[PDB]
């Protein structure tokens, strides 16, 4: 079967574990507590699985999650959240995490939602990267409302440490998104790349906060951005760049508003129309065919 | 009637003049090559004809199949046998290489999936990639050059048109002989197809049917791939003015 | 001898017109007043001229100044500004520029410092476009020490209109750049383009803040960003797109930090060494030889 | 004396070889050929020899005109009279043809200003290119790739070395045929130039004065162009 947590309506369910790997979960103060731990030299084959439920309305989830990864080792996991006739929602969860000498983490999250429109997410992530070891992430919100989205996370890392993120997101109807994201590189030979995609329709408003600090010799990092605006649907953007050393390189790019006309006019020139044309090009950024 | 007339044509771009009243014929069933010096008019004339937008003429025609196109769009010319291959190709976030393959395909084979599958395959084998680790990757950045113009050949093949229009065909391939793409020219007017190709390589230009010569915007020379190929060598390597 | 406005020692020394164009200027309330009428067809063969030039002491001057460029007319506009000695000084200036119906302006600024860090200057200007007008805006700050800099641009454009703007600094010592700037493309078809340039070295500090605001359809922005950086240098640089039509589009760029590997061996393969390549690199980009 | 001797070499970029016991030498006034299969780390060599950054032998040596160079750097290596030309050039915001063209210019035309623009004039004549079109414009993003690779070819004639690498000097060039480029080295080989040319054409290594075939970072076989490249044909 494998190692997991599972909860359902703010109640916790199932949490398992194999060895070389150490689980926790109880309720205190109507709060969710939460541990994982790897201990030195162990590099796991699968995936932790976390799932999240809520059919009913007036629900209220906070969870606090604390992850240890020891020296050489290596784990990822996986959250879905299904809220189906979702009205009334509150998600909000706090993570810390600590990444040992030469190790790797790497974590995902997908949301599925219904129509009915009354909810908030709000994940707030603050992480530490010692010496040699490497950080991946990515959100995706593309199927039924959005609701309103609170995204926070802060990075802190030393020498050689690697760093990748990404989020992407499908907006409509009155739908609100918030992204703030901070990372700072304070050692030698330090690299990151930050990723955002999607889409806005209808009456739609959205903004984008991104931050890169080069403080130490040798850093590299890269910022890129796509955003595409159908109907009345509003877009912000802010990227920001800080250098404080002579050996440090960062860049950025971004691209905002309508289709590119090279990739509209490439398929209009094997028998499709502008709306036909159109259509294929948001589905190829969302994530679908 | 011919396939494709074109009229006393004149081309610019901005306050600049490039294309200066070329005359052209294409026949059914024929490869007909033009070559000449690069930017002195060869890919203007191919994105005209297209429809491309910022490339119309001020005096001239263009006739397609006895019918006077110059009012209709890049869909409506392309709905009636005509289309185009860039020299660098466009780039998609999120569109994998089996699904584009089938966006243009003949309306003979989209009839029936199995016919649709095997014609995707046929195509990949004939631009000698293996098909069976490059249909899930993604048509993106990813790609190196030479990889993204074998995917574009097998789009023409796919979609098997009356005439077909290529622009610098081998360009951004590292090949060591053109015996890979006289192959395809091969195949394609086997299938009754008509090319029309825009070169700087002789080794292409001696296996068409007709080769033209456009300097300065206007038609120095036309007729046998032989004669025109040996004038090309003779002269037009040992020239820096590129204006007569 | 041709259109022109003459300042020193804080006082009006010259102010002349030409056939089609009236030029004015007094003293008021401390400061100088002036102004700008252009008569409604006329197009001139040259630039108009303002000069200011200070050789003395704990010296304050404040200009405020209005220009008018009626239907279908043209002027270019020079200034220079020269200041050897650097010894507690302040130059300020506050613009208001009208252009109607198919008008066309250019603004062009110069300055030449001395030795002495003891400076600050600081213009101010606010612009209005009509249907099918132009505006184009050069600043240059590369000789001497800057001191301290500090600049705001606020543009706001009706249809047809065509926008451009160019700032370029190299900063040393103690120096201190703040540049802001912002554009409301708020007709159909309007057009703009903002480009920085620079670098940084000893212990000098850079702030950029730049935006664009495309509010109406078929409007088009791009925004274009470079900055070398040596020694003890620190770097900000922040900027701002906002869309709210189906069919606008904007675009932006920027590459902060060191030189770039490749154009930097590239040199060095042909007999330099790395601080005579390095010199070649930054005088292209600032463009003095 | 050889211009070059390179001896036991060995190279790993992350955590493998690309090249392993190498054994290769040059002549003076000598056109030699590198051919072989894609991979086979020709290029690695190329950027080796040169001391491009991230490229050092581990275990083997290299010298040059009979002195030993692994303790050199770039424009070190430079001065004793070698140099590399990129299978791809770079591009240089607001930098002349005319500019570019005076860098590293060889030290008998490089005195006087006359010897020196004529030189520039035959250089962009020789590679096909108009100088009154060219000699004012920018080395940017406004050339297409077939003029900046020109551009590059003229250089090299400007800086006349004792040895050039040119890695794939037909690549991106709009040529009307292979006589273009055979000229070029016909005209270095009269100056006493050595040349070490990596290629993927036949064409070009018939020219050659010697070839040699790397394979899976090894040399295989080297001697005469019309045995040793009818023995890699099979
Ligand atoms: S020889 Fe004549 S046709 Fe050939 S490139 Fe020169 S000018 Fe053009």
């Amino acid at each position: 079967k494998g190692p997991r947590i599972i909860v359902k309506e703010s109640r916790i369910i199932d949490v398992q574990g194999d060895e070389g790997i150490i689980l926790e979960g109880k309720e205190e103060d109507g709060k969710i507590k939460a541990k994982i731990i790897v201990k030195k030299g162990y590099k796991f084959k699968y995936p932790i699985h976390m799932c999240f439920g809520i059919t009913e309305e007036n629900i209220s989830q906070i969870i606090d999650v604390e992850i240890i990864l020891e020296e050489d080792s290596s784990i990822s996991l996986m959250s879905h959240c299904s809220f189906p006739k979702g009205k009334g929602i509150k998600h909000i969860m706090n993570g810390i995490i600590k990444i040992g000498k030469n190790a790797k983490f790497s974590y995902n999250e997908f949301h599925y939602h219904g129509m009915d429109g009354d909810i908030l997410v709000k994940p707030t992530v603050k992480v530490e990267i010692d010496e040699g070891g490497i950080y991946i992430s990515n959100f995706t919100l593309t199927k039924g409302r959005i609701g309103t989205l609170d995204i926070e996370q802060e990075i802190i890392a030393k020498k050689d440490a690697i760093i990748d993120i990404t989020t992407r997101t499908y907006a409509i109807k009155e739908d609100v998104v918030k992204v703030n994201e901070v990372v700072k590189l304070n050692g030698e030979n330090a690299k990151c790349i930050i990723k955002s995609r999607g889409a806005a329709m209808d009456n739609s408003k959205i903004s984008l906060k991104l931050k890169i600090e080069g403080n130490a010799p040798y850093s590299k990092g890269h910022i890129d951005c796509a955003e595409i605006v159908k109907g009345n649907a509003e877009v912000e953007s802010i990227p920001i760049v800080v250098v404080r050393d002579d050996k440090a390189r960062i860049t950025h790019e971004a691209a905002i508003g309508s289709v590119d006309k090279k990739q509209l006019e490439t398929l209009m020139a094997k028998g499709l129309d502008e709306d036909e044309a159109t259509e294929i090009i948001v589905k190829g950024m969302i994530g679908d065919l | 009637i011919m396939l494709l007339k074109v009229e006393d044509l004149h081309v610019y771009r901005g306050n600049r003049e490039i294309l200066k009243g070329v005359n052209l014929t294409v026949e059914e069933n024929e490869i007909h090559a033009i070559i000449g010096p690069n930017g002195a008019g060869k890919s203007t004339l191919a994105y005209t004809i297209m429809g491309i937008s910022g490339y119309k003429p001020t005096k001239g025609r263009i006739i397609f199949k006895g019918v006077d196109i110059i009012d209709k769009n890049i869909t409506e010319r392309a709905r009636m046998g005509m289309t185009l291959a860039w020299q660098e190709p466009a780039r998609f976030e999120g569109i994998k290489v089996k699904n584009y393959l089938m966006l243009g395909m003949n309306e003979k084979y989209k009839k029936d999936k199995e016919i649709a599958e095997e014609k995707i395959r046929e195509a990949l084998k004939l631009v000698n990639l293996d098909p069976d680790k490059y249909l899930d990757r993604y048509v993106d950045e990813t790609l190196s050059g030479g990889e993204r113009k074998r995917i574009e050949l097998a789009s023409i093949i796919c979609m098997e048109p009356d005439l077909a229009i290529l622009d610098e065909p081998d360009s951004g391939i590292d090949i060591v002989s053109f015996d890979e793409i006289k192959r395809v020219f091969d195949y394609l007017k086997d299938k009754g197809c008509s090319l029309l190709v825009i070169t700087h390589r002789e080794e292409l230009a001696e296996h068409a049917d007709r080769v033209s010569l456009i300097c300065a915007g206007e038609v120095i020379k036309s007729g046998d791939p032989k004669e025109v190929g040996e004038f090309y060598k003779k002269e037009c390597g040992k020239c820096y003015k590129k204006v007569p």
